[PDB]
């Protein structure tokens, strides 16, 4: 009951698992059963990250890298110093993200809201699971996963991308990039329009939604509306995440080779060649 | 449609057109088989 | 995770595949 | 059974709304209006009307000129063959002048003159479009947030096309006009300057692009989940706090321990979106002009990994 | 490339942006503190002092001559809520003492909104029955919804649809008027109403289907429809009344039946 | 057998059937064009 | 057979048929042009 | 033959017909200019 | 025949005609300038 | 004829005309600067 | 002691405890499978 | 003791138990397949 | 000393304490397993 | 047993069944085309 | 003549004219600076 | 001095202090484990 209106909303119920067992708050944070699971998994994952780092060549936070086992090890559980730490941290991260989704669902139920936020975050959880669980399983080795390091997973991204020639020629990658760019443009437009509506110039009063409609019809000839903009932004962000997961999952499992050669299909269409 | 009579007339037309379509496709497939069989 | 050990997988890749 | 606020079940149709009157001297809206039923499923079905002042006319004419120049150069590159045009469209490109010309404004038309002309007309069109968004905001008494957000993207665009080539004195550093060609330019730019991953401003721009995707996902999901309480009517919630604003704040306060307001969330979104292109333009401008090898620069600042930190040979081998 | 020692231009730019971003985060937190602050104690309700980095209060110039808003001056909620803590701790939930839907607790809670209706830019009431709108009609290929049966959360037929309320600014249906068996007319949010018999896939499907065309409201039961908050003036709904109706329907997803508040187990 | 039309609308069924038939026919013709054996245009 | 015009609108069927037939003819002519055997313009 | 007008919009029909005619004519001219046999600009 | 102006608004028709003619003239001049035989600015 | 001004506002017509003239003049001056024959700034 | 049931409900505690026991048992079994000494499946 | 069914819904308990049993059985079968000793499909 | 229970409720305190104890115990056991000296499973 | 039609609408059931049969048949035909033993178009 | 001020606002026309003049002057000065012949800053 | 409790709530102060102490102690122990001089698990 910190916020001036918070107290009346802090009621029992809305939990999926646990009921009244963990139905309480700790400061601003609601816990629930999935909050307990999130706390355990996330704290264990962080502690194991730092335990594996202490066994590594450096404690520099830039250069800390918890690496997966070698490809020759296949899909077996490796020794902790030889990639097992990475596997345990991956399991902890999966559990933590799933528990975060379920805690968001419980909090949505407590406030009389639908499950839009848990589903939206579950899209990103699916992207991560595709990156570090599904793709290594399909490829046959845990060594295909990206390392747990701030700058070494960028090295993983670079090397995996260049293993296919130029990763820019992946068409699902093109679609995901288009969704990302359109999302950022849409977010700029939506934030700017709302702020300009509530922060007028020239000493005028706060505007109505008719003013936003008029502004975007004078600008580009069309206005999507107040509900439509949030629908479109959610669609764009979720599509960006989902198509990122799809684009990475098919490279190395379904498509092997240079993505540049794929576009030789276009030149062979009998309509123009 | 709604009554059995309209449904029967629609079925008559559909069956006639389907039979004509199948006959044309059969002639085409027979000509192709005579030209280049796909079962050696 | 599979039912094998990492050492067994590495030995199989080296000897049974990369050595013969 | 439960409505999920994804598609509008029943649409309301009526006479087209021509907009609130302008507070300045405007010529008058071109009353070309339409109605799209399928757009009304997601948002508003009304198309139009449109405003075409001096700025809109200039922008449309100069952008048409630039696009015509690029397309006619594509047609010439295809040998005027429509089939070759279709076959090689992704590979057609209007390329910048070669390094032997420096940053000279006088290049033969087929060697880069058309490229310079198209860049000039495109820049004129983009700048007049920015001026048009500024004047459209001014005509309604609204704020200038959208003009500044557009100015950030224009800053990145101008750094890519004119400012950086001007500072280096090399037209050949500019981005070619082509689908696959500008991707090739992106890849080559990363390759010649070490590795653009280690540009700290490229990393910052990635941070803000990722965060904008995150922010739009969270904000759209929250607003749609708050449709039961009029969450999408954000202007009225900002100027008169309802239960939708309270629930939206409390959800994120209970999730992560802190929250924004219905107005503050849009400031967060605006700043993330703007900072993406701001940091991107800053990082591109200093590449080559200030730093020529970003991996060396990262090595000097103790954040460049080696093989003893992580060896990517296995990941490469898996992907072959 | 170095400015002095190992300091260079790129490093200077990065440090400048890092400082600017810290300042921007502080500014964004200041903006986020404008609603609901200062904080208060969970039990005693004692108000916390306030941030050292706060500035001035924000004043909104309202349209239609409604004055100024000043969100920092919004009256704090009453400390005495109609509930009792499950256990005596600062983090325990409140169990409502009576009817949460009537008293406004948890998902059924409402805010003290303005007691006048929202207006269009020219001053007309924004949310009005579709007859009072300015030539606004339902899409001809869309469900008419007038006279359709209404299903409640307990699968009972509470009544029928007698009127449609639309937003004159956004051109959207906001409320459906439902006449119940007892004859009382109540407003139900369109966001809690599922329209059946109008599926896009079913229209695409080449079938002749006599699906029942009705409106399902699974938020509240048929009896609860008799306790929907009423309007002070016919044809007009205020912001406070809108919040009341929306809170009453939204709280039903937890409070319509006891099982809705219980874990799956 | 005629009673099928009491369940499926004839207009929509015909439209969907013809769209599917067009897609299938174009797919088969393009597949045949791809093959060296059944290509009827490149060689005499 | 003539009863077809009781289930399909002629004013839309004609437009759709003509557009599709034009696209088909364009595609076939382009395919023929793409082959050396049937190209009627490149050589005398 | 004249019975195609009391139900077909002469405006839309003319607009679509002229758009198609322009597209076809430009396509055909561009094909002839791409051929060495029929190009009328590069050589005397 | 003048009756064409009963079906077509001449403001829109004139705007579209002048835009299309400008595009066509620019295209033709560009094509001519692209050829060595008809380029009139490169050499004396 | 002066009657042209009964259908087109003189302000809009003048604005569009001068915008088009600006684009044309800039294009021509740029093309002239692109050629060594007509470039008046590179050499004496 | 039994008084622990005055602050925690048996129905929810049993579910939470069994979930934790399941995860712990799976972790221990997988750890045993990763060692050559205790792996019971790879070799005889 | 049937007391359990007074506090746990039989339907939910059965669904959860069968989901867990399915996941466990699939995991064990996949683990057995992964090993050469117990794989029953690759070799005779 | 007992007055600590005047400021912290037993339920949340016990939950947090056991979460922390679980995290710490798992961390220490994993760290011991990662070292050759204290690995009790790999060798006899 | 006809009683199943009490619990299922045969219109949507038939639509879903036909969609599934189409997907299965196309998958099987494509898989057969993939194999060199059962490919029937590449060679005689 | 002076009647041009019946159709164009003096404020808007003046602002637009001065912005255009600024852009043109900057463009011409930049072009002159870019030439060796007219550069006035790099050599004496 | 005891008067510090008139400005700071003991519950919030103790929880903040212990979270900080935990993080600092874990940081120090992890730093010591990294160095071979102070590592107490790798060697005898
Ligand atoms: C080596 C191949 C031969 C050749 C072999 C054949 C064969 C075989 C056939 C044709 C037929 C046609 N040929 Mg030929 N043809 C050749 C070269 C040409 C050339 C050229 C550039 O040299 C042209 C312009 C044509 C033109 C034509 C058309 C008149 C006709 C197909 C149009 C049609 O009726 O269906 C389109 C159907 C419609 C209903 C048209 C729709 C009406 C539209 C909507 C209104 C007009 C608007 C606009 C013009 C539409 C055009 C736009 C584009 C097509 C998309 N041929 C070469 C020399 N040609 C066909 C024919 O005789 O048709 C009766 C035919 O069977
Ligand atoms: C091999 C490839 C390189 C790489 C090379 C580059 C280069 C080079 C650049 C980036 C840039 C970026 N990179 Mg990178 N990048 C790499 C890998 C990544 C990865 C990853 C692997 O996950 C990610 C997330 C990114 C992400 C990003 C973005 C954050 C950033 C551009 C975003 C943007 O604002 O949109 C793009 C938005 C614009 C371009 C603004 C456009 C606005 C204008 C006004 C629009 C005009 C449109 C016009 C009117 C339309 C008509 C035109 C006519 C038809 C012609 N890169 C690797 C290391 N990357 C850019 C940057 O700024 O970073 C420092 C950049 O220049
Ligand atoms: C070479 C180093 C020496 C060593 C030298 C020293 C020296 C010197 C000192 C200690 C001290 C401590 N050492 Mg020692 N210590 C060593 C190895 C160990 C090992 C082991 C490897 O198993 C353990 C478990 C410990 C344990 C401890 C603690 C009992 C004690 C810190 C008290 C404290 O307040 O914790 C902090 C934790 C809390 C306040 C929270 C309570 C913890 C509960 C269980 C919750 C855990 C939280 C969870 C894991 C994660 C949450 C993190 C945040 C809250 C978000 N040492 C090695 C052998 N050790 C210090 C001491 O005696 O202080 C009194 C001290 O000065
Ligand atoms: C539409 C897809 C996009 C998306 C959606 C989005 N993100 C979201 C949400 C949504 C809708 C949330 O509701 C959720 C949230 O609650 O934010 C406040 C969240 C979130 N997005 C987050 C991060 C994030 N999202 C990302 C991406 C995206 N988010 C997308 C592009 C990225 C990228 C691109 O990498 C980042 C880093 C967090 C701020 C939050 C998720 C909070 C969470 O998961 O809680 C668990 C608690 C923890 C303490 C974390 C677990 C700790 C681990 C066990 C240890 C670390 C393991 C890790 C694998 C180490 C590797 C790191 C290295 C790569 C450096
Ligand atoms: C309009 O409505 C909206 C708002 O306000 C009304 C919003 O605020 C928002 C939210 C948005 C913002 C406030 C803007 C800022 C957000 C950004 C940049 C994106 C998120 C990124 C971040 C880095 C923020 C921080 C993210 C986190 C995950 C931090 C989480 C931290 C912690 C400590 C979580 C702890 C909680 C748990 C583990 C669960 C509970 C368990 C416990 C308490 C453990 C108990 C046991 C012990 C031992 C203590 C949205 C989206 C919105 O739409
Ligand atoms: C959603 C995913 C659920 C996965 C199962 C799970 O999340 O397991 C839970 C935690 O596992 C964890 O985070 C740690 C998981 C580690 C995986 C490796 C088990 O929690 P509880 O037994 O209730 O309480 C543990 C007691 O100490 C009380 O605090
Ligand atoms: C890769 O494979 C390739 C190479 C592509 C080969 C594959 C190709 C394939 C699979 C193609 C398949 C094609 C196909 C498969 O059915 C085509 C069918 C075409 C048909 C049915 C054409 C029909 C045309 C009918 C027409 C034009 C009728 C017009 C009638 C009109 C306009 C009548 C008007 C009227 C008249 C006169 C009198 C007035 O008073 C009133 C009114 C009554 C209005
Ligand atoms: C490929 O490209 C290259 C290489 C360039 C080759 C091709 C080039 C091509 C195709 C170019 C084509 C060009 C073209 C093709 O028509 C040009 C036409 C130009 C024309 C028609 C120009 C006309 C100008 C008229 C002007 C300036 C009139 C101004 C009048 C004014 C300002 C009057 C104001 C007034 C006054 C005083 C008094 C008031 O009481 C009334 C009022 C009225 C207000
Ligand atoms: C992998 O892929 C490769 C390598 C290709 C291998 C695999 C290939 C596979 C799996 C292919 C499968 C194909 C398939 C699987 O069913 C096809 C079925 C086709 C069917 C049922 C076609 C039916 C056609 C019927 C037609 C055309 C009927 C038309 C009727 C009409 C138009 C009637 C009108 C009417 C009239 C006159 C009078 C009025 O008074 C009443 C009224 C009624 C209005
Ligand atoms: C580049 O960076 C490097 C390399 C580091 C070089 C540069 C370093 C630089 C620039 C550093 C600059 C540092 C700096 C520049 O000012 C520091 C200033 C520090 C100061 C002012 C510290 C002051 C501390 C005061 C303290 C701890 C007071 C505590 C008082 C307490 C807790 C009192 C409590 C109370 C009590 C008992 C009784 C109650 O009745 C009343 C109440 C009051 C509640
Ligand atoms: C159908 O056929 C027709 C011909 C009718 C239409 C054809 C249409 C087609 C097919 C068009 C296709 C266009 C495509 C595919 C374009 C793709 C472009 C892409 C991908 C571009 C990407 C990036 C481009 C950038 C960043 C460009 C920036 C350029 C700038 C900023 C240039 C500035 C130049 C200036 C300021 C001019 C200076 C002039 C000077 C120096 C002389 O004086 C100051
Ligand atoms: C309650 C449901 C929680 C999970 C919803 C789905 C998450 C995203 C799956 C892709
Ligand atoms: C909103 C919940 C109450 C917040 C009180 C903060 C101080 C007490 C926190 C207690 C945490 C559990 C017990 C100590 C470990
Ligand atoms: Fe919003």
């Amino acid at each position: 009951a910190l916020l001036s209106f918070e107290r009346k909303y802090r009621v029992r119920g809305g939990t999926l698992i646990g009921g009244d067992l963990f139905d309480f708050w700790v400061g601003p944070f609601y816990v629930g059963f999935f909050g307990v699971t999130t706390a355990i998994s996330a704290l264990l994952g962080t502690a194991l990250i730092f335990a594996a780092a202490a066994q590594g060549p450096t404690l520099n936070p830039w250069l800390i890298s918890i690496n997966p086992p070698s490809i020759e090890a296949g899909l077996a559980f490796a020794p902790l110093s030889e990639g097992g730490y990475w596997q345990v941290i991956t399991a902890c991260a999966v559990v933590a993200f799933s528990s975060w989704v379920l805690r968001q669902a419980e909090i949505s139920r407590k406030l009389g809201m639908s499950y839009h936020v848990p589903i939206a975050f579950g899209v990103a959880v699916f992207a991560y699971v595709t990156l570090n669980v599904i793709r290594p399983l399909w490829m046959g080795a845990w060594g295909n996963g990206f390392p747990y390091g701030i700058w070494t997973h960028l090295d993983w991204v670079s090397n995996v991308g260049y293993a296919f020639g130029n990763f820019h020629y992946n068409p699902v990658h093109m679609l995901a990039i288009t969704f990302f760019f359109t999302n950022c443009l849409a977010l700029a437009l939506h934030g700017g329009l709302v702020l300009s509506a509530v922060n007028p110039t020239g000493g005028t009063d706060v505007k109505t939604p008719e003013y936003e409609d008029t502004y975007f019809r004078d600008f580009i000839g069309y206005s999507v509306g107040t509900l439509g903009i949030h629908r479109v932004g959610l669609f764009l962000a979720l599509n960006a995440g989902f198509w990122s997961a799809i684009c990475i999952v098919i490279s190395g499992t379904l498509y092997v080779g240079s993505w540049i050669e794929f576009w030789d299909f276009w030149k062979k269409i009998p309509i123009w060649s | 449609y709604l009554t059995p009579e309209e449904a029967q007339e629609i079925h008559k037309g559909f069956m006639g057109t389907f039979v004509l379509y199948v006959a044309i496709a059969l002639v085409a497939h027979a000509l192709m088989w005579a030209y280049k069989p796909w079962f050696g | 995770c599979s039912g094998n050990t990492a050492s067994g997988n590495i030995a199989a890749e080296q000897a049974a595949q990369e050595a013969a | 059974a439960t409505y999920q606020n994804i598609f509008t079940q029943v649409q309301v149709t009526g006479p087209p709304e021509m907009g609130v009157p302008h507070l300045d001297g405007s010529e008058g809206r071109v009353e070309l209006t339409g109605h799209n039923y399928w757009l009304g499923k997601i948002g508003q079905a009304q198309i139009g009307p449109i405003y075409l002042g001096l700025l809109g006319t200039i922008s449309l004419t100069f952008g048409a000129a630039a696009i015509m120049i690029i397309g006619l150069n594509f047609w010439a590159q295809a040998g005027w063959s429509p089939q070759t045009f279709m076959r090689e469209f992704f590979w057609l490109s209007l390329d910048p002048p070669g390094p032997e010309y420096g940053f000279s404004p006088f290049v033969p038309l087929n060697e880069g003159g058309w490229f310079i002309m198209a860049g000039a007309f495109l820049t004129i069109a983009v700048l007049t479009w920015w001026a048009r968004t500024y004047t459209r905001a001014k005509a309604l008494g609204m704020g200038m947030h959208i003009p500044w957000a557009f100015a950030s993207a224009i800053w990145l665009f101008l750094v890519l096309g004119f400012i950086r080539p001007m500072l280096l004195g090399d037209w050949s550093e500019a981005v070619p006009y082509g689908i696959f060609s500008h991707l090739d330019w992106t890849n080559n730019f990363s390759l010649r300057y070490g590795n653009l991953f280690y540009n700290p401003f490229h990393a910052l721009s990635i941070v803000f692009l990722y965060g904008s995707a995150v922010l739009f996902a969270m904000h759209g999901a929250t607003i749609l989940a708050l449709g039961r309480y009029g969450g999408e009517r954000e202007i009225e919630q900002i100027t008169d706090r309802g239960t939708a604003a309270e629930r939206g704040a409390l959800f994120w306060r209970w999730v992560m321990g802190f929250n924004a307001t219905f107005e503050s969330i849009h400031r967060w979104a605006w700043w993330f979106a703007v900072l993406t292109t701001l940091t991107g333009g800053i990082g591109i401008l200093i590449t080559g002009t200030v730093v020529d090898n970003w991996y060396l620069w990262a090595q000097e600042h103790y954040y460049a990994p080696e093989t003893f930190n992580y060896d990517p040979s296995g990941a490469i081998a898996g992907s072959t | 490339a170095y400015i002095v020692g190992t300091f260079d231009v790129a490093e200077l730019a990065f440090l400048l942006f890092f400082g600017f971003f810290i300042a921007l985060v502080f500014y964004l937190n200041r903006e986020s503190r404008r609603e609901g602050y200062p904080l208060e104690d969970e039990q005693t309700g004692k108000i916390h002092p306030g941030s050292l980095f706060d500035g001035d209060k924000k004043a909104f110039q309202l349209p239609h001559g409604r004055g100024t808003y000043v969100p920092e001056n919004v009256a704090r909620d009453d400390i005495n809520v109609p509930g009792v803590r499950s256990f005596r701790s600062a983090g325990a939930p409140w169990v409502p003492t009576g009817d949460p839907m009537k008293d406004g607790m948890g998902p059924a809670a409402w805010a003290n909104r303005s007691k006048y209706p929202d207006l269009t830019f020219d001053g007309r009431p924004r949310i009005v029955p579709i007859a009072q709108s300015h030539e606004l009609i339902i899409a001809p290929n869309d469900p008419q919804l007038i006279g359709w049966p209404v299903m409640a959360a307990d699968k009972k037929m509470v009544g029928k649809v007698s009127d449609i309320w639309v937003d004159q600014a956004e051109h959207m249906i906001r409320y459906l008027e439902v006449e119940t068996t007892t004859g009382k007319k109540v407003l139900a949010p369109m966001m809690v109403a599922s329209v059946h018999g109008n599926s896009l896939i079913d229209a695409l499907l080449p079938i002749v289907e006599d699906k029942p065309k009705f409106v399902e409201i699974d938020a509240i039961t048929a009896a609860q429809f008799e306790d929907v908050p009423a309007l002070e003036t016919p044809g007009i709904i205020t912001r406070y009344e809108e919040d009341r109706v929306q809170a009453y329907f939204g709280g039903g997803y937890m409070y319509a039946m006891p099982e809705r508040a219980e874990p799956w187990l | 057998m005629w009673r099928i039309w009491f369940y499926f609308d004839i207009r929509r069924a015909l439209v969907a059937l013809h769209v599917g038939l067009a897609v299938l026919a174009f797919t088969i013709h393009f597949i045949l064009l791809s093959t060296d054996r059944y290509n009827w245009l490149e060689r005499a």
